[PDB]
């Protein structure tokens, strides 16, 4: 086959910012009756299906903004945003569809933006659930940048470990942040035995910890 | 080859 | 407008076939070729064959010839793939893509379907209400949501007011527990100050498991 090769895997840059990224084949992906460079570019935004750039290396499709273009022959291919809006984000793909189609694996674009803290809420578990017999906690980090944060989880002050799950969104298309879910799972007989439940958040946007709590049954 | 197989199925 | 409108999740056992099915709306599905592609992971991509809807006739990937199976139902303007005896290696969002002729991008592609290949058999998740309250407030906004627990395979779709409440929601990764079952959490964030006249109801599906919940999410 045809092998495609995209580089670099990921890269991140501010809105307003060009970017290049690159899509080598293994040989040469012309056709020959018509001349035309059998390249494809694609667009897959976060939970979306690939959209169709750019054709023949060099073609727009209808439809996509003019500042993204494709350019190379021979084996170098070249997809340039010439000025990254934040909705830009996405994996971006290159297809040769001279022989048994192949892709390359795709380059990541992610938006920088300012630092902004996140927004922090928490959820004592809903009475349903404890009919039953467990106890889940939730700690919502909401819309903050950049995604490193830590939680730590404190049940009358002491450090839980062990009993917690946490998961971080895809960068959001509009205001470039992320959020941040964790639940802490306890059964219920524990989950009664305590009555400050806290999650202490760190994030570069908070000059301390920020915690949250509730005390069960109030 | 392969690149055949797509002119003739294309045509 | 154009559409390529693919079936639900699925999940099957090693060893056994699926059919999924791919149906064309807005346009003349014979005019258009149609490719079916394979997406692994969010980094991978790899096409299994084409269909000329209009002949029947199929063209596939080597490392598909014999595994999947290209078929068309013209009148009710729908694709089918089979794949057979399916490994866990098969476990990937199919989708399928048209193409106007040979020189031509994959121009519109379906949304995908999911299959999970898996001796695992499926579970259905608990909703729970995340209830707005004192804790989950922030200058005039309250969060609230819906936990999603202990289900399998993925995934599970959630709306918020049957889709006419999109701006401000989070609804996340799943997380893999040690039980191999799933969970997530869905939440948005409001006006604290219409809680009382606003009604917010989670549509929670999880189709491997005829899961099908509204659970309204009420301050408390």
């Amino acid at each position: 086959n045809i092998m495609m090769t995209q580089s670099p895997s990921s890269l991140a840059v501010s809105a307003g910012e060009k970017v290049t990224m690159s899509c080598k084949s293994s040989q040469s992906v012309l056709h020959s009756s018509d001349q035309k460079n059998y390249l494809a570019w694609y667009q897959q935004k976060p939970g979306q299906s690939p959209k169709l750039l750019i054709y023949w290396a060099s073609t727009r499709e209808s439809g996509v903004p003019d500042r993204f273009t494709g350019s190379g022959s021979g084996t170098d291919f070249t997809l340039t945003i010439s000025s990254v809006q934040a909705e830009d984000l996405a994996v971006y793909f290159c297809h040769q569809y001279l022989s048994s189609y192949t892709f390359g694996g795709g380059t990541k674009l992610e938006i920088k933006r300012t630092v902004a803290a996140p927004s922090v809420f928490i959820f004592p578990p809903s009475d349903e659930q404890l009919k039953s017999g467990t106890a889940s906690v939730v700690c919502l980090l909401n819309n903050f940048y950049p995604r490193e944060a830590k939680v730590q989880w404190k049940v009358d002050n002491a450090l839980q470990s062990g009993n917690s799950q946490e998961s971080v969104t895809e960068q959001d298309s509009k205001d470039s942040t992320y959020s941040l879910s964790s639940t802490l799972t306890l059964s219920k007989a524990d989950y009664e035995k305590h009555k400050v439940y806290a999650c202490e958040v760190t994030h570069q946007g908070l000059s301390s910890p920020v915690t949250k709590s509730f005390n069960r049954g109030e | 080859d392969f690149k055949d197989e797509l002119e003739e199925f294309f045509k | 407008e154009v559409q390529l409108q693919q079936s639900g999740p699925v999940l099957v056992k090693p060893g056994a076939s699926v059919r999924m099915s791919c149906k064309a709306s807005g346009y003349t599905i014979t005019d258009y070729y149609l490719n079916w592609v394979k997406q692994s992971h969010g980094k991978s991509l790899e096409w299994l064959g084409v269909l000329n809807p209009y002949s029947g006739g199929s063209l596939y990937s080597q490392t598909f010839k014999g595994k999947a199976t290209l078929t068309v139902d013209r009148s009710s303007s729908t694709a089918y793939l089979e794949l057979n005896s399916l490994t866990s290696e098969d476990s990937a969002v199919y989708y399928c893509a048209r193409q106007l002729g040979r020189g031509n991008g994959l121009d519109y592609w379906g949304q995908g379907t999911s299959v999970t290949v898996s001796s695992v058999s499926t579970k259905g998740p608990s909703v729970f209400p995340l209830a707005p309250s004192s804790k989950s407030t922030s200058g005039g906004t309250a969060a609230l949501g819906c936990l999603v627990k202990d289900y399998f395979p993925e995934p599970v779709t959630v709306s918020w007011n049957s889709g006419a409440l999109t701006s401000g929601v989070h609804t996340f990764p799943a997380v893999l527990q040690s039980s191999g079952l799933y969970s997530l959490s869905s939440v948005v964030t409001v006006p604290s100050s219409s809680l009382g006249t606003q009604t917010y109801i989670c549509n929670v599906n999880h189709k491997p498991s005829n899961t099908k919940v509204d659970k309204r999410v009420e301050p408390k």
